């Protein structure tokens, strides 16, 4: 018959519950109080002894009263999987929120499971063109792969993530999972405006994308697991139906920021910065998770979020080591007003080796990257003295520096109402041949201005011709 | 006594042990405990004015003091117990202290743990080796409804091979 | 080679012959605390009823503070603990 | 040799899952043997250690 | 049911009282029926906010000057969560 516990203790998210005999709930078990409202669903947390248990709300506590009738599941939250899930939106709690009913899956699986063994790792090497020069060029994304978007507020790492959903996931087939987490409900509500639209999610059609949210709004335990819930559908389309899947995480750093949140009051004693002192582990089961399997392959982006601008915070620090390709977003560089304001010097990925994209696109890069150096080394006498003090060497590196930098910018389509220029997609080769070019002076006679925001190569002679008249 | 029961809450039954382990006082002491404890929690009257964080120090010896003149065994050393309480504010967990001192007498004169499904005898004969093996016998032939941990050791190594 | 599993289960037939600790107190974190295991030494080794293994760190007087090898959802309050005997250690050669 | 080896896991595995099936079902279809002998044993380790 | 009308200490206490107050907070003893967030109103009609529940006590966030209470003071339910006139 039912198991039923009584509400000893309501701090915060927190709630204790007490059960009146032997038999207590198990660590990561959902509970339910029935409200007038609904229902409110709570996660044990941990055995205080004595039988009572402390668990996190999965939503507001308001109104809980000491002595409350609390309803114990026997099991963890649960998720629908599987095809029934396409064009659906989701809780935390694997619910319909899209005003459309029922989500009629067969199963219901656990957001709470291990991550894939070591034996069931799987690599391999393969580049996924973006489109995106400095990616494609400098860092290049690789298929089934773990990718990340670190920057502080405002870079655009959600404008980013907007154009790699453009580029990959039109021309992808499989299926697609995003889920938001500790963002604007605007730009939920707009992503789910933005589907129907281009026709990947469509309510009378089939659909090849999910969506589950789990916003800036909701209490600590709510974002503290919506991630989890995402990944659980996911995973099943991975390991189950087999599938390629592409799964967008926006903002994967609220979930560290709300473990905080409550870790206190979880009376735990803090850690450097003030986080929990679990954060590198309650970070490694979630992103050890996120990953491609001998049964399935997964790309994943992940957005990135930095708290107060420092990247070595101890947040991102740990993420990084997660990662496949890792790609930053300067302040600095946006207010120079490129975008993406993407760091060529601080970015990288596994893939840029000469076994994977070629001697010459290795190459290219580097001789990019030494040229950017240099002018980063300068940027001090040049700040104090300027350019006339510098040598004749030198002289020609910042001026091609400068070049290759403001060309490292492209117009992105989906940013369009930013620059008002129509957004470009370069390609892999393109590229390459175009940033080869420059690095060999073949147009060291063009104003740097032409270089900035614009396309391939052949959009600067254009540019060029257009503004020498 | 070789006892422990912690060190800072488990020692107020344990003070006022030493002081009744003369002259014959530890007998009288079980049924006078027991009384201050079942009017108090199945009573709804005192409970709410002695768990407040108000009155005085005068008011809490006053209500113990008219309390124990008309109940049952409370005239020996009984009277002292609650005073100790009172003054430095111990009154809110009177069911700690009256635990702790059932637990002295079941040590010191008979066995005690257990062994599987409900409770064992807890035999006052000597040795617990020869008290064991005697009870075992005679308490798994009579009642026994058995109501599973030889299964549950197969199956795990069948699991990890 | 021949019935390859009928070689397996007759291996693994007779072993439990000889198998007749503290009580979890809390359970939270990978930690979990645990009145009892009175011969317990520093640093010894411990299987929880579970099957999860652990190590202890906090021999306190009342009660010994264990950090686990495994997750601990499989871990209850009241769950029998068990001492293993030995000090965490390796294969090598 | 993957295969080969495949093959002879999964038959080990499914056939050590219907023991395991079979086990448990016969524990269940009250067995006066069982109950016997666990009386019997806990007697004849109790007298070996005393 | 004898030691109830033995004792003459006013057994008939329905509400809360401040067991200690300080740095902004008050921690009132009772309020059994009392809700998480749920307004307060003090001897001196100071109003309190509800924060914490634990067996025991509650704890209350002042809406004001600490002086404006006193430890021993009765407390009494809005039943209102933290609410404004609007419209
Ligand atoms: N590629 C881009 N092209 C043009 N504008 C951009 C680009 N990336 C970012 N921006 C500008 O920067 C702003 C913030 O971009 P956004 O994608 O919201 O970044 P974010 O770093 O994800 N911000 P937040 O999610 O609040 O921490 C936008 O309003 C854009 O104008």
């Amino acid at each position: 018959t039912p198991i039923t516990g009584k509400v000893t203790a309501v701090i915060g998210a927190i709630v204790d519950v007490h059960f009146e005999q032997s038999e207590l709930p198990a660590i990561l078990n959902a509970l339910e109080i029935k409200t007038p409202q609904g229902k409110l669903v709570l996660e044990v947390a941990q055995h205080l002894g004595e039988n009572t248990v402390r668990t996190i709300a999965m939503d507001g506590t308001e109104g809980l009263v000491r002595g409350e009738k609390v309803l114990d599941t026997g099991g963890p939250i649960s998720v629908p999987v599987g095809r029934e899930t396409l064009g659906r939106i989701i809780n935390v709690i694997g619910e319909p929120i899209d005003e459309r009913g029922p989500i009629k899956s067969k199963l219901r699986k656990p957001i709470h499971a291990d991550p894939p063994s070591f034996a069931e790792q799987s690599t391999s090497a393969e580049i996924l063109e973006t489109g995106i020069k400095v990616v494609d060029l400098l860092a290049p994304y690789a298929r089934g792969g773990k990718i990340g978007l670190f920057g502080g507020a405002g870079v655009g790492k959600t404008v980013f993530i907007q154009e790699l959903i453009n580029n990959i996931a039109k021309a992808h087939g499989g299926f697609s999972v995003f889920t938001g987490v500790g963002e604007r409900t605007r730009e939920g509500n707009d992503l789910y405006r933005e589907m129907k639209e281009t026709g990947v999610i469509n309510l009378e059609g089939e659909s090849k994308v999910a969506l589950v949210f789990g916003q800036m709004n909701e209490p600590p335990g709510a974002r503290a697991r919506v991630a989890l819930t995402g990944l659980t559908i996911a995973e099943y389309f991975r390991d189950e139906e087999g599938q390629d899947v592409l799964l967008f995480i926006d903002n994967i750093f609220r979930f560290t920021q709300a473990g905080s949140e409550v870790s206190a009051l979880l009376g735990r004693i803090p850690s450097a910065v003030g986080y929990q002192p679990t954060l590198a582990t309650d970070m490694g089961l979630l992103q050890e998770r996120i990953t491609t399997t001998k049964k399935g392959s997964v790309t994943s982006v992940q957005a990135v979020y930095v708290p107060a601008d420092d990247l070595t915070d101890p947040a991102p620090a740990t993420t990084f080591a997660h990662l496949d390709a890792t790609t930053v977003l300067s302040r600095g560089i946006s207010e120079l007003g490129i975008y993406p304001a993407v760091d060529p010097l601080d970015s990288k990925s596994r893939l840029l080796d000469a076994a994977v994209v070629g001697q010459e696109h290795y190459d290219v890069a580097s001789k990019v990257q030494e040229t950017l150096q240099t002018y980063k080394s300068l940027q001090d006498i040049i700040a104090i003295l300027g350019m006339d003090e510098l040598s004749e060497q030198d002289k020609l590196t910042v001026e091609r520096a400068r070049k290759i930098q403001r060309f490292l910018s492209q117009p992105f389509a989906v940013a369009e109402v930013f620059t008002g220029i129509p957004g470009k997609l370069v390609r892999l080769k393109d590229t390459v041949a175009s940033f080869k070019a420059v690095l060999e002076g073949k147009y060291d006679n063009i104003p740097e201005h032409a270089f900035y925001m614009v396309g391939g190569i052949e959009d600067v002679v254009a540019k060029a011709e257009k503004l020498a008249a | 006594p070789p006892v422990r029961l912690f060190g800072v809450e488990g020692t107020y039954a344990t003070a006022l042990y030493q002081a009744a382990a003369k002259n014959s006082s530890i007998d009288a002491a079980f049924q006078s405990l027991q009384k201050v404890e079942s009017t108090v929690k199945k009573n709804p009257k005192l409970g709410h004015l002695l768990l407040n964080p108000a009155l005085s120090l005068k008011d809490r010896n006053s209500v113990i003091d008219a309390i124990v003149e008309t109940h049952k065994n409370l005239d020996g050393y009984v009277v002292n117990l609650l005073k100790v309480l009172s003054e430095n504010n111990r009154l809110g967990c009177f069911e700690k202290i009256a635990s702790d001192f059932g637990v002295l007498n079941d040590a010191h004169n008979g066995l005690l743990k257990g062994t599987v499904t409900s409770a064992e005898p807890l035999d006052p004969k000597s040795f617990k080796r020869i008290e064991k093996a005697l009870s075992a016998s005679k308490l798994v032939g009579q009642g026994k409804s058995l109501k599973s941990t030889k299964i549950q050791k197969l199956n795990k190594v069948l699991e990890d091979s | 080679p021949t019935e390859v599993s009928s070689i397996l289960e007759e291996r693994i037939k007779g072993v439990s012959d000889e198998a007749n600790t503290g009580r979890v107190l809390a359970v939270g974190d990978g930690i979990a605390r645990v009145f009892g295991l009175n011969n317990i030494q520093a640093e010894e080794l411990v299987e929880f009823s579970s099957g999860v293994k652990g190590m202890a760190l906090n021999l306190e007087p009342g009660q010994v503070g264990i950090v686990l090898f495994g997750s601990d959802r499989l871990v209850k309050e009241g769950e029998l603990v068990k001492r293993t005997g030995n000090i965490v250690d390796v294969p090598v050669g | 040799v993957r295969y080969e080896a495949s093959l002879r896991q999964l038959e080990q595995r499914q056939l050590a899952k219907s023991v395991i099936s079979r086990v448990q079902s016969e524990l269940g279809n009250p067995k006066f043997q069982e109950k016997v002998l666990q009386q019997s044993i806990s007697e004849i380790e109790q007298l070996l250690s005393k």
